[PDB]
């Protein structure tokens, strides 16, 4: 009896992503997370979205 | 009409009638909307930032 997932995942866009999608035609996942990690100097991310 | 003197022909009174007429001159300005603009006005897709 495999315990397979029951539902599709979902990947909402960030309100910060809406700006770089318009001015730069580009989206770097979790733009709010990279700002905090570069502020904190921490090199590693727990997960890549 | 001024009253005349002896031996000079008198002046008959003259009613005058006249009429003005109106003139037409209409105006027009075109303004256009791209269908891509209208389609976001009325249709609305998955509501995303």
């Amino acid at each position: 009896t495999v315990s397979a997932p029951a539902t599709y995942g979902n990947f909402v866009l960030s309100p910060e992503n809406a700006v770089t999608a318009i001015s730069y035609h580009s989206i770097l996942a979790d733009f709010n997370s990279y700002k905090a990690h570069l502020t904190s100097g921490q090199p590693h991310l727990p997960n890549d979205s | 009409r001024v009253a005349s003197g002896a031996g000079l022909p008198t002046s008959r009174q003259t009613t005058i009638m006249v009429t003005k007429y109106s003139e037409k001159s209409p105006i027009t300005i075109p303004f256009e909307l791209s269908a891509a603009c209208l389609t976001y006005l009325r249709e609305t897709f998955e509501g995303t930032i």
